[PDB]
């Protein structure tokens, strides 16, 4: 099986060990990750979704061009990619003059739009594709943690598009979580945003900082161990907010950030190196 | 060019339709005359072919939803010697866009005024027979 | 044929698009045509008159109205040339208002050539018809009611009074319905089950009502006044004639298992009596749960214990029908963001009916599912199961405002320090008085109004549970916390309605429930002769609203009893036997094997003969013909439509 | 002083129906059928932190107050986490309404200083967050390239950016200065 | 027991029972106060929630109640004396003279062509004129003409142009003496008068109505020939806002019950005014939209999402007449907590359903009970909807209470039944 490798921004600007992770993993599990050469930002939804639909549309547009130019469909890890992408292809998808628009814009980079592949998610491929099975066969020893999953917002809404699970009460991602042996622990506000999503990181901190911190204040008397997430904009949004409510508020949360390809390499024996958590503001 | 169409409908549901569209009011083509039938398999191909021969441009039939025929499965049987029509009229010069037949229920009355709309716009653009 | 026209304006509806001087000109100089006249309003009396007058005058024997649809007043028309002495099948209708008036608005020249050519087509078509006798066939004097609920006692009652012998089919081992679970009623808060059972008694001692509890309609075959109704009585394992209702094989059983009745949250034997005011106040053996380990019946001495009893077939004929299932409780497990069946301490409303009542599982005590304590504070949330696209139900329950306010001034009344709050979206106090109850809820009992459709309930470690929700008119968000949370859950159609719906041959409405046949003036009856319909059986509706139904409904299916005939109309297969050869290709074409062969023949029968006219259009040489939509007409009506 | 004369009334000339309907036809339709019922605000996790109201902006949209939701500092408060359209029961699509209602602020000009450095940072290097030397380090020791094969390598694939920006007319929306490569 | 029935009220519950009474085989008698026989739902031009032309399905009930065998018409006349008991009713009617001979009139109206004098149409609630001698409307049954003496001048002219000898001026009121086993009460409702609203304005501002008023007006058959106008210079309003609750749920004038229709048919009239005119705006001042009957709340959503009325949760403050004789709403906005003072060409109140004029009077010569609400008041509230506490009396529509026409039509059938059985018993 060969699929197109989105990487986005933060994953391969700020947090190389995810990618690392990941392309191990994708080797191990016999898929292999076609690199869409010359891509940019999805871009990230928040701030150009917002600011003007038009150019997000073209630019994540494309982005899928590119894929479409390979023949295959777009895998991402990031649920901010992943929504910006998923949503632009619906739109185009089904919608003729927006996909004129658009077309009209990239003409003057020399390519076209033509709604011929899927945007994927990572979580859904390991899931579908590979199956529960195929993962715990690769688990060379079980960890020993207590995890709080972070689903974040946009990996499974709006559901009525994305039909992943159900966003309210969902399994997927625990499911894949305890093929490693980790125990995800269920905490208050399991479902609740982040805080980073929709610009608000960059447009008022500490509101995103009071919505981390709600967060890890559920996770802590959970009493787990680490954090797992399938969005580096999430991952980034802990990692770094932690430290940033250290030095705000004082309160200390020690609590390790691991994207889900990081700690499947921790199950698969992968080399502590080539996690990168040097890239970690919080200790891992 | 005005083309001459002839409308055959079952009593329960498509003429129900077709009333439905009058009593909403949705306006649609005067072309075509409706000749009404307790069920869709009262319907062969000798009126078919006798309104062609007359001189109609378009035939159109209307029947219940497969699986709502007042009278159980009169339309499976229309339904089988509507494609044995569109077999038989083009060998004779009659293209098979000048017959339609649709199911309609009693109370699809828009879908009935769009029905006779495209149909009168596609025999119009045919042009005469 | 001496043809008679008569053109209707119908006020402005055909006249303003269409000229009836001009219509009804070309109708006079038509061939065959003796008289064309015009009038304002022709189904109106003084239009039967002008008719009566012009046939009894100038002897028509034809009768051609250009008007309205002859789905709605062929019947009239019909009536009308019978009274001055015409065969009703000598008349036709041209469809010039729905078909031509009312669609052609800005071609008054289109429509007034469509009008034309439609009545030469209906003169085409009159020119060849000839008189059809109908058949009269006799109405069974007997009604069926299937469902033993309030409305259906109601109707069973109603048509037992004015003569009727009536079956009740119940599927349940008791009658009584939802009605009999509630504690009290709004607006009046008096109790159910004091004004209910007197009806039940009366129901199982009528002389004329044959109840037929623990049974199910199996089959439904043939037409008004002739139905034939195959019904399924299951096991009991009990003898009902024998049995007295004691309870002491209910007292010796060692089995427990859910009691129906209770909603879930009750408990009884595997042999049990439903409520102590069943009727028939028999016991039931539920053999899901019996062990056999006959207790029951060494204790019994009635001797009424049957194990081997066996499923028992009737068959009845009836004249009527009486639907009158009733509803169920939505479910709203489905709803994950409020916790039913999760959260320990959430409940239905339903089941807060039958926790208040004193003969219910906690006898009469409000309490909590966790620790059996009383809650302090309790919340309603309306419009559960309701008003919801995410579950594709957009309609309204209609009593759930009603009943929720209900129950929490019962919970007030018991437990007075009890604080109660509701969730609401709009107060639909529409009914007699339900406007001064919802006043009174504030004002003597203080329960408080927030209006706010929860977002979440969230169940704390301590098994109390916070809403939250915003109060839009404080514009602001709250978590508040309660002891109990109660869903206003809404009302669906029963378990088993669409067997049955398929078994009778009804329709639905796009809410799930039985549909009547006109939503304004025929709300109890249905498209289906002989079948009316009562109580929620055809939505949502309050006790008042349901037994007026089930009045309604008694009537409605007196009348034809009371006449004891019914009109078969002729539109039937017919087959020329010197010119039948006998192919036989028409047989296996009627869904009701109205055809057969004799003599080498194909002969039709008229009881089984419903009119589709398939067959004729199969018959090659035509020796099958269908009157009133002979060959010879719809080739004329074709020939006319374009000539 | 408590008195202020405009703030405490709504007539005809705060409303603008023109607004109303541009953002229908741009793909807020659904909110012409909102019944308020308050689940999107309770269930919003911003709302009870901010004085962000998502249902009062739906109801100023349908109304048609126009400079009352454009101007908005608590418009920019949704983080799109999608739950009050997970639970409305009528169906509204409240997150196109917010990205439309921001779409309109940006051109009228409510733009923040931080939301601008980052579309001149995609503009520049095609990268939202663009790499830097530590992180290029890190890749450099786990054997991936130095640079990821993105616009950071590919000079053509910024072009090809850059062009869509300018003809989008993103660049002239934040302001960017092509010649000096600023914002003003 | 007596096998004769006597139904008070020609509407469509009236109506419906005396149908369902006469296709039972009990011989019928019906009293209806006006000239002809439709009560309100003749009136109204659509219903909800299908919209369907609401004349469209009256008119052949009606026409069947004109001519059964089974039923005895007397319209123009009112029950004066009640005597007796259940099977053993002592009726006494007085016909009131129309100057018309019913058996001659055609109802052909040249008479109303030649009549010179003007006055109101009771069927066009104040907003509509005939003649002194006049037909109600088209569909009337019977179709027969009325003079109104208050208004004859005695020209004769009436006399000379009618051909068919039907003019009598020299009529007198009839007495009419019936027995009867069972009553039915269908005497129906009337609309609330909500001039006592003084802050609305109604009576006072020229471009303020009620829902009444508007379905005569939006029916094709009415004053306006089916345009909406402005009463104060006759053209169509371009923006026109609808006022819930007046007349109930308002302790202020004693009105503390729900009329249970004016939110659908608010609705209704808004919808069909955006049908006849899209480009109006409509807008509605409610408290809680209660819709909550069958298709109801569909119907409420295809109000917003179809043709886009718009919905305040606010009860109005006051209604303010410009110079320029537009009005100005002045509400809160409840759910955008503010207050809103908006400008509109027309104004519609809801107005609720009050006990009809004569109430009392007919309810003390029968010996009813009324309820709290001022209607009349049935036997158990849960289990005999519509039987009195006086045996062989019962009761059939909104003169029970309000209610739409469905409800109203299986009251009735229901009364039919509960008559039928002690006529059927005969003991
Ligand atoms: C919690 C709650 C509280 C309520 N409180 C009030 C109140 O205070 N006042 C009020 O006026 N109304 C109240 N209602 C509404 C009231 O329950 C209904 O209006 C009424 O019960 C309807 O009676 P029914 O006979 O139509 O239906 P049901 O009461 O449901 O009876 C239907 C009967 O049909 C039977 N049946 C179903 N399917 C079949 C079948 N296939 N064959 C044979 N029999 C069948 C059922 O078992 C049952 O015996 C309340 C409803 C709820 C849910
Ligand atoms: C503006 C408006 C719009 C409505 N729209 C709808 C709608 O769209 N759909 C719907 O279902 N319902 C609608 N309704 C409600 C509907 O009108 C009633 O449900 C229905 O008219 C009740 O019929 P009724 O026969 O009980 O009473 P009425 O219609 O009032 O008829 C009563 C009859 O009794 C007569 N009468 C009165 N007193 C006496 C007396 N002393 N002696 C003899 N006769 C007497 C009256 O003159 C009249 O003929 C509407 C109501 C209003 C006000
Ligand atoms: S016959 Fe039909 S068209 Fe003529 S007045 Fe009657 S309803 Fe109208
Ligand atoms: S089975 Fe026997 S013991 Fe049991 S209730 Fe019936 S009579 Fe009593
Ligand atoms: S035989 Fe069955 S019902 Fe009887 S006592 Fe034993 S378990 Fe109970
Ligand atoms: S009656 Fe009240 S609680 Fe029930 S569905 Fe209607 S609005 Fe909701
Ligand atoms: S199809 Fe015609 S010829 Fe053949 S058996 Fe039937 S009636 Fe006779
Ligand atoms: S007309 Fe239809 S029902 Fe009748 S015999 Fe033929 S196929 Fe049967
Ligand atoms: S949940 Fe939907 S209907 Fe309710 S207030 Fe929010 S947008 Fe409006
Ligand atoms: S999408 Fe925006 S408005 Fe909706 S819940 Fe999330 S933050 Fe609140
Ligand atoms: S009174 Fe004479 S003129 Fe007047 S409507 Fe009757 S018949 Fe015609
Ligand atoms: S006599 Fe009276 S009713 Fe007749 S025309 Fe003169 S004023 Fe009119
Ligand atoms: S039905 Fe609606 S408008 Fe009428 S009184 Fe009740 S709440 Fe007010
Ligand atoms: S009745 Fe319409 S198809 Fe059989």
């Amino acid at each position: 099986m060969e699929i197109a490798y989105f990487l986005g921004c933060i994953m391969n600007n700020r947090y190389p060990g995810i990618e690392k992770a990941t392309r191990v993993l994708f080797d191990k599990l016999g898929i292999e990750l076609k690199d869409m050469e010359g891509a940019s930002c999805c871009p990230a939804p928040g701030v150009f979704g917002s600011f003007d639909k038009t150019t997000w549309a073209a630019i994540a547009a494309r982005n899928i061009t590119i894929a479409e130019d390979m023949g295959a469909d777009i895998m991402t890890e990031c649920n901010g990619c992943f929504g910006s992408l998923f949503e632009t292809n619906h739109l185009l998808k089904e919608d003729e003059e927006m996909k004129a628009k658009i077309n009209e814009i990239l003409k003057e980079t020399g390519r076209e739009y033509k709604g011929e592949v899927n945007v994927r998610h990572f979580a859904e491929v390991l899931y579908n594709d590979v199956g529960l099975d195929k993962l715990s066969e690769l688990v060379e020893k079980p960890l020993n943690l207590n995890v709080a999953v972070h689903y974040g917002c946009h990996f499974l809404k709006p559901s009525d598009e994305i039909n992943i699970d159900n966003p309210e009460r969902p399994t997927i991602l625990d499911e894949i979580v305890e093929v490693t042996g980790a125990k995800s622990v269920e905490y208050k506000d399991k479902m609740m945003c982040c805080g980073a999503g929709g610009g608000v990181r960059s447009r008022d901190l500490d509101v995103a900082l009071d919505f981390t911190r709600e967060k890890l204040t559920n996770m802590k008397e959970a009493g787990v161990d680490a954090i797992v997430n399938v969005c580096p904009f999430c991952h980034l949004q802990f990692d770094v907010g932690q430290m940033e409510i250290k030095d705000k508020f004082g309160e200390e949360f020690d609590i390790p950030v691991l994207h889900l390809a990081q700690l499947l390499g921790l199950a698969m024996g992968l080399p502590k190196e080539d996690l990168v958590v040097d890239a970690h503001q919080v200790c891992v | 060019f005005e083309p001459k169409i002839v409308g055959f409908c079952c009593n329960w549901c498509s003429y129900g339709g077709a009333d439905t569209a009058g009593t909403a009011r949705m306006q649609y083509p005067p072309n075509v005359r409706i000749i009404r039938v307790m069920c869709s398999g009262r319907v062969n191909a000798s009126m078919i072919l006798k309104a062609f021969s007359e001189g109609a441009d378009g035939v159109f039939v209307g029947g219940c939803h497969i699986g709502d025929c007042h009278y159980d499965s009169g339309n499976y049987k229309w339904k089988r010697r509507a494609r044995f029509i569109e077999d038989i009229l083009p060998e004779f010069g009659i293209d098979k866009e000048r017959f339609r037949w649709e199911w309609i229920s009693a109370s699809e009355g828009e879908k009935f005024q769009k029905t006779m709309q495209e149909f009168y716009e596609t025999v119009k653009y045919l042009g005469p027979l | 044929p001496k043809i008679g026209v008569y053109v209707c304006h119908c006020g402005v509806n055909i006249g303003g698009v269409v000229d009836v001087e001009a219509v009804r000109d070309y109708a006079a100089k038509l061939p065959n045509v003796v008289i064309a006249k015009d009038y304002k309003y022709y189904c109106s009396d003084p239009g039967q008159l002008e008719i009566q007058k012009d046939i009894k005058e100038l002897g028509i024997n034809r009768v051609v109205v250009a008007a309205c649809s002859p789905r709605l007043h062929e019947p009239t028309f019909r009536r009308c040339v019978e009274e001055a002495g015409l065969n009703q099948f000598l008349f036709e209708f041209a469809n010039i208002r729905e078909h031509d008036s009312w669609v052609h608005m800005d071609n008054p020249e289109g429509a007034t050539e469509k009008a034309k050519d439609l009545v030469r087509m209906a003169v085409a078509k009159a020119r060849l018809l000839e008189p059809l006798e109908a058949s009269k066939v006799s109405v069974d004097d007997k009604a069926l009611v299937i469902g033993g609920g309030v409305a259906g006692i109601q109707a069973a009652l109603d048509l037992a009074d004015m003569g009727f012998k009536t079956y009740m089919v119940e599927k349940r081992p008791s009658i009584s319905g939802r009605m009999g679970q509630l504690d009290k009623t709004f607006p009046t808060l008096d109790c159910s089950m004091c004004i209910l059972a007197p009806k039940m008694v009366d129901v199982g001692k009528h002389d004329n009502i044959e109840l037929i509890t623990y049974a199910e309609v199996k089959e439904v075959d043939g037409y008004i006044g002739n139905f034939k109704v195959k019904i399924e009585k299951k096991p009991r394992y009990i003898d009902e004639e024998l049995c007295t209702g004691c309870g002491s094989c209910v007292e010796v059983c060692p089995i427990e298992m859910p009691n129906y009745f209770d909603e879930g949250i009750g408990m009884t034997k595997a042999v049990y009596i439903p409520f102590p005011q069943a009727v028939p106040l028999c016991a039931t053996i539920d053999k899901d749960y019996c062990i056999e380990c006959m207790l029951c019946d060494e204790v019994c001495e009635r001797g009424a214990v049957k194990h081997d009893q066996e499923p028992e077939e009737i068959e009845i004929e009836v004249g009527t029908i009486i639907v009158a299932t009733g509803y169920d409780a939505y479910d709203p497990t489905e709803k994950l963001e409020y916790g039913y069946g999760r959260h320990t301490n959430v409940i239905t409303g339903l089941e807060l009916e039958r926790m208040i009542n004193a003969s219910g599982p906690t006898d009469g005590k409000v309490l909590k599912p966790s620790d059996g304590e009383k809650p302090k504070r309790v919340a309603f949330i309306h419009c559960v199961g309701s008003r919801d696209e995410q579950i594709g139900k957009p309609y309204c329950s209609r009593v759930c405002c009603m009943y929720i306010m209900k129950n929490a001034q019962l919970i007030k009344d018991k437990m007075p320090d009890t604080e109660v709050t509701l969730y609401y979206m709009d107060i639909r106090a529409f009914g007699k008085g339900f406007e001064e109850f919802y006043k009174r809820s504030q004002e003597k009992y203080g329960i408080k109004f927030i209006r706010g459709r929860p977002a979440e309930v969230i169940e704390n470690p301590d098994l109390t549970l916070t809403v939250r929700s915003e109060d839009t008119l404080l514009g602001k968000v709250t978590e508040y916390d309660y002891d109990m949370v109660v869903l206003g859950v809404g009302l669906v159609p029963p378990e088993g309605a669409e067997t049955l719906r398929q078994t009778i041959g009804l329709s639905k409405s796009a809410d799930g429930f039985l549909m009547e046949a006109h939503p304004k003036l025929r709300p109890v009856d249905t498209l289906t002769d002989g079948v009316y319909l009562a109580g929620v059986a055809q939505g949502p509706k309050d006790i008042p609203d349901a037994v007026a139904q089930a009045s309604g409904a008694a009537a409605r299916a007196a009348i034809p009893m009371v006449k004891g005939e019914v009109e078969i109309e002729p539109i039937i297969a017919v087959t020329d036997s010197d010119v039948c050869g006998g192919c036989e290709v028409c047989i296996e074409l009627c869904p009701f094997g109205a055809i057969s062969i004799e003599e080498g023949h194909a002969n039709v029968n008229v009881a089984l003969c419903k009119g589709c006219g398939t067959c004729v259009a199969a018959c090659p040489s035509g020796a099958m013909d269908q009157q009133h939509f002979k060959t010879e007409q719809i080739m004329a009506q074709i020939e006319a439509a374009l000539n | 002083t408590l008195l202020q004369r405009e703030e405490n009334i709504i007539r005809k000339g705060n409303i603008d129906k023109e607004f109303s309907e541009k953002i229908k036809a741009a793909g807020g339709d659904s909110l012409e059928y909102c019944f308020q019922c308050g689940t999107c605000t309770g269930s919003c996790p911003s709302g009870r932190r901010t004085p962000y109201r998502v249902r009062q902006i739906i109801r100023k949209a349908n109304v048609g107050l126009k400079d009352e939701i454009i101007s908005d500092p608590t418009l920019w408060m949704c983080t799109t986490c999608y739950s009050c359209q997970e639970r409305c029961p009528r169906k509204v699509k409240i997150v196109d309404v917010v990205k439309l209602a921001r779409n309109e602020a940006a051109k009228a000009g409510f733009m923040a200083p931080a939301h601008k450095a980052v579309g001149s940072f995609v503009i520049k290097t095609g990268h939202g967050v663009p790499i830097n030397d530590a992180t290029m380090e890190l890749r450099k020791a786990v054997g991936l390239g130095e640079l990821p094969p993105t616009t950071h390598q590919f000079p053509e694939a910024l072009e090809e950016v850059q062009k869509i920006i300018k003809a989008t007319g993103f660049d002239q929306l934040i302001g960017y200065n092509w010649e000096t490569g600023e914002l003003e």
